[PDB]
């Protein structure tokens, strides 16, 4: 819903119910998204990623033996025209800075069949990390890779999540752990502490996912490839989808695309920035501040106008630090923010069991053929037989942050950091 | 601004609730339904029983909207079995056409020589808004849309099961009474107009479903079905009849003016545009016996003896009634009278009666020289002429009241365009009536005498409503006061209103109505029922008493079943 309750707002998120409302804003969004798509497609690796997403159709559902119905379809207004679509890119949801990707159906996207993906994308806003502006093309690429995870049905169980940080701000033992897809595709220095040879962290998911992929590959090559009940377009799309295994999807991450596209990205705890980097947002004019080669005149030498939304950034901190003196008088007060990551109270490192017995044995998307995928004729409206229960009922999820207080007799670093900023123009250092 | 028939003449209107009750009694609507939709290897079924249909708000013009509630239904969405709730329904859209059918209705007021046309749905049916929910609220919008498609397929396929006849009409039937062929439709039509309530609910009472029809072979090259919504809301009656003012004028006012002996059959020209009936050439109004004792011809200029409708009133006007009064003196008088056709409850029966409304208007114009030279002498002759028009007879009166009226008469003299003008408004007419000294009993005696002599004139009146010039001269050569002539003309005009009062030479029937209006004898006169019969003999609903009658741009009658 475009409007939600105040206490249901996500901390660090910008809420503007009037965004993307008028037709001019919608046309701006369309043109910006198309421009970012062209920028990504111009590079070879981005083009391979786009072709893969264009050919990674969800597996048809056998309603009857020999009778298959598509899962990826869109229904017209009066319900006589059906459209084949592996992925539809929307605007943002309630929070306009929350880029995301969601699955059409949970179980169908968890057990190898695959589903449609729906993307929440914000092309107009960017934030400055250190000395550069994060390219929105990279965020779109990250969401596209998550959509790849959804399309290949290799979504992990929701409880699978490697640890990310130790919440040292609190006085209690708690670990913030990051989801498996986010850790697998984010890249950064943290991904270097898990992608090791041999693998110190392994889970049943990394064994099951190739199993299900191979199972549905066999189902296609035995039942589907020899079946004339469906159009040859689905045959070609499934052939190209199964031509790339799950290891290739696993090795795709933002570090590889940062290297290929030459894009500067956060590299350290890049999915826990809401605790470290209180972002500031800049508006990108895709006719003025962007082109097919990213930001015009580099990501550092380009000038971006500060966005109007920075004052609307909601600031609900996970901790309030209050420096007080001997007589308990409130001297200083400051806010320490959370990161939006699930915090468990149990030590993951003291519970995990390193597998004694395991078997350990190129370009991330070398097998993809752009020319082959382009040559495939599209799926016409007259040859689409849908499956009714292909979509889970979407439910918005609201994260309810918790606020707690701390009283300190010794100043903390945030006390100094907040005391070093002022709005007065007559400053005495 | 008012009620308009947009080219039609007769109209019969009912409420949505009345038509719904007609459908309920007739019970000619489908009950069991089995809608099936098959497409894209998917099958949807809706098998159940419908409830009683209701025609609710949403229909305008050609569009007809019906509410179809569902008693109980079973939905099979590719094996998904769902039980519909008892509040589920649909809103179907249909159209009405007067299909020709074998004759089954009887018209006791007609010769039954026409053709029976029954209103039926044309050969399609579309659904506008529906409500299909299960007992647990587990349905989806796409499921409901698919079921709506199945229902549309059913209604298109199973429209024949709705064998309900909406209305019955006799076309080109000759009336049993030849004079009232204006009450038999020739070209027919229908219309719908629905009005919502304050709480945004269908108004089964205020909404109006009408049926318009031309009569007397009137050509209508623009068949339109738009219906004014305020036609029934003002009446607050279940059924209503409506007769166009053009038919009220071109077939009734002509009879009233021609029968008044002031004009002949060849000296009357109809004028629909101005809604007025008058004389094309100079005519004679009667014989004038002034104070000089010399008989004078009362000549009316063409286009002055007017009979029209103004302010919801029958208006009778005389202008430019000029002659030589004496000693080379000429003066002009103008008169305007307002009458209203109301309904009176007499002896438990609704009798239409024409009664006086407000007071007349009088004007008098004269030359300045006559006033400045012979004011006193000519006033006697002017008084002798005028008193007839007021009292209905030329009788002398005492001079005290003469001076009492004369001071006011001289008070109201003005000079405009070099001429002396005097105007008499509504208050002065009632003042003259009170000061005249003539009791209402004497006026009733005058009315009785004029009714008898108007019956005699109607005996002299031929079938066409005119009288031969030889017989007209025989009747008019008798010396009689001009005021009594006005009274006789008014009596004849009012007697000619029997056609709008009672349905069925015409002279003897007029004499019967004269007996009814002079002795209060309606034993053989059904009253308004006969007229209502003419409105229901040809327009037979699948079955009333009429209690409302008025004119708002159209001669309108309201009744309850």
């Amino acid at each position: 819903s475009l409007n939600i309750n105040e206490d249901q707002k996500s901390d660090g998120g910008i809420y503007d119910s009037n965004f993307l409302l008028t037709n001019d804003e919608k046309d701006e969004f369309l043109q910006a998204t198309v421009k970012i798509l062209q920028r990504i497609n111009n590079n070879v690796i981005g083009a391979k990623l786009l072709s893969l997403i264009s050919t990674a159709i969800p597996f048809p559902y056998e309603y009857k033996p020999g009778d298959y119905r598509q899962t990826n379809y869109l229904v017209s207004k009066d319900n006589q025209h059906y459209y084949t679509a592996n992925l539809v890119i929307f605007g943002p949801g309630t929070n306009i800075v929350e880029n995301n990707a969601v699955y059409y159906k949970k179980e169908d996207s968890e057990n190898g069949m695959g589903t449609m993906s729906e993307i929440w994308f914000q092309p107009f806003l960017t934030y400055k990390y250190d000395q550069f502006y994060v390219d929105p093309a990279l965020e779109l690429i990250k969401c596209l890779i998550k959509s790849l995870y959804y399309l290949y049905g290799i979504k992990p169980s929701d409880d699978l999540s490697i640890p990310y940080r130790l919440r040292s701000e609190f006085n209690s033992l708690e670990y913030s752990e990051l989801d498996m897809v986010d850790f697998l595709i984010s890249g950064g220095t943290d991904y270097k502490l898990l992608n090791t040879n041999p693998y110190w962290f392994t889970d049943n998911y990394f064994i099951n996912a190739p199993k299900n992929f191979e199972k549905y590959k066999n189902d296609y090559e035995t039942k589907i490839k020899n079946n004339n009940d469906i159009a040859n377009s689905i045959k070609l799309y499934l052939e190209q989808k199964f031509k790339t295994n799950v290891q290739d999807i696993w090795e795709l991450n933002l570090s590889y695309f940062s290297t290929e596209f030459e894009i500067m990205m956060p590299e350290i705890f890049n999915n826990a920035l809401n605790h470290y980097h209180r972002k500031e947002y800049y508006v990108i004019d895709y006719f003025k501040n962007y082109n097919i080669n990213g930001f015009i005149n580099g990501q550092i030498k380009t000038i971006l106008l500060l966005s109007k939304y920075n004052k609307n950034i909601i600031n609900k901190p996970e901790l309030i630090v209050n420096l007080i003196n001997e007589n308990n008088s409130v001297l200083m007060k400051s806010n320490i923010y959370g990161d939006g990551l699930k915090g468990t109270i149990g030590n993951f490192y003291a519970v995990y069991k390193i597998p004694y017995n395991i078997g350990d044995e190129d370009s991330c998307l070398d097998n993809v053929d752009i020319k082959e995928i382009d040559n495939i004729p599209p799926i016409n409206d007259a040859d689409i037989y849908p499956y009714r229960k292909n979509c889970d009922p979407f439910t918005p999820v609201y994260n309810i942050t918790e606020t707690k207080e701390i009283n300190t007799t010794i100043p903390f670093p945030v006390n100094y950091l907040q005391a070093q900023v002022t709005n007065s123009n007559d400053i005495n250092l | 601004g008012d009620l308009s028939l947009l080219g039609w003449n007769t109209e019969n209107s009912v409420s949505f609730r009345t038509m719904n009750e007609f459908i309920k009694k007739d019970n000619l609507y489908p009950k069991d339904f089995k809608a099936v939709y098959s497409y894209r290897k998917m099958t949807f079924t809706a098998t159940g029983t419908f409830d009683s249909w209701e025609m609710t708000t949403g229909a305008d013009g050609r569009n007809i909207r019906f509410k179809c509630p569902i008693k109980y239904a079973v939905y099979d969405l590719d094996g998904d079995v769902f039980n519909s709730s008892t509040e589920n329904f649909l809103l179907i859209q249909v159209d009405l056409t007067y299909f020709d059918s074998k004759t089954t209705i009887n018209d006791p007021t007609g010769e039954n020589d026409g053709k029976q046309f029954n209103l039926k749905i044309k050969t399609n049916v579309l659904i506008v808004t529906y409500n299909l929910t299960d007992t647990d609220g587990s349905m989806s919008s796409e499921d409901k849309d698919f079921l709506s498609l199945a229902f549309r397929n059913w209604f298109n396929e199973n429209i024949q099961q709705f064998e309900q006849i909406f209305a019955y009409i006799l076309l080109d039937e000759t009336a049993k009474i030849p004079e009232y062929q204006w009450l038999k439709p020739t070209q027919i039509s229908y219309g719908s107009a629905s009005v919502e309530t304050a709480n945004d609910e269908p108004d089964l009472d205020a909404s109006i479903f009408s049926a318009m029809s031309m009569v007397e072979n009137n050509t209508n090259s623009t068949p339109s079905h738009a219906v004014d919504n305020r036609m029934l809301q003002l009446t607050k009656t279940q059924a209503a009849f409506g007769i166009s003012f053009p038919l009220f004028i071109e077939h009734f006012l002509k009879q009233a003016l021609l029968s008044s002996q002031f004009i002949s059959v060849d000296d009357i020209v109809a004028d629909i545009n101005t809604l007025t009936i008058t004389n094309n050439k100079q005519i004679i109004f009667g014989k004038v016996e002034n104070s000089d004792g010399k008989n004078v011809d009362s000549s009316l200029k063409p286009g002055k003896l007017k009979l029209s409708l103004q302010n919801n009133l029958i208006v009778l006007e005389l202008f430019d009634l000029t002659w030589e009064q004496g000693r080379g003196v000429t003066g002009h008088f103008d008169f305007r009278q307002e009458y209203e056709l109301a309904l009176e409850s007499k002896s438990g029966k609704q009798i239409p009666i024409l009664k006086v409304h407000d007071e007349p208007e009088i004007e008098y114009y004269v030359e300045e020289a006559q006033w400045k030279t012979n004011e006193d002498m000519i006033v006697s002759a002017v008084v002798g002429t005028v008193f007839s028009m007021i009292l209905g007879a030329s009788m002398k009166l005492a001079g005290s009241a003469l001076s009492k009226a004369g001071k006011l008469i001289r008070s109201k003299a003005t000079t405009i365009k070099g001429r002396k003008k005097i105007y008499i408004n509504r208050s002065n007419v009632r003042q003259l009536r009170k000061d005249s000294g003539a009791t209402e009993i004497e006026l009733e005696r005058i009315n009785r005498r004029n009714s008898s002599i108007a019956a005699e004139d109607a005996r002299l009146i031929s079938n066409n409503g005119t009288t031969s010039i030889q017989t007209l001269g025989d009747m008019k050569k008798k010396p009689m006061s001009t005021g009594q002539r006005i009274a006789i003309g008014a009596k004849k005009i009012a007697g000619t209103a029997v056609m709008f009062g009672a349905v069925g030479n015409f002279g003897e029937m007029l004499i019967n109505y004269i007996n009814a209006m002079e002795n209060n004898d309606y034993s053989a006169i059904p009253g308004i029922n006969s007229f209502m019969q003419q409105c229901i003999g040809a327009m037979q609903w699948p079955d009333l008493k009429v209690t409302f009658g008025k004119l708002q741009g159209i001669y309108l009658l309201g009744g309850t079943l």
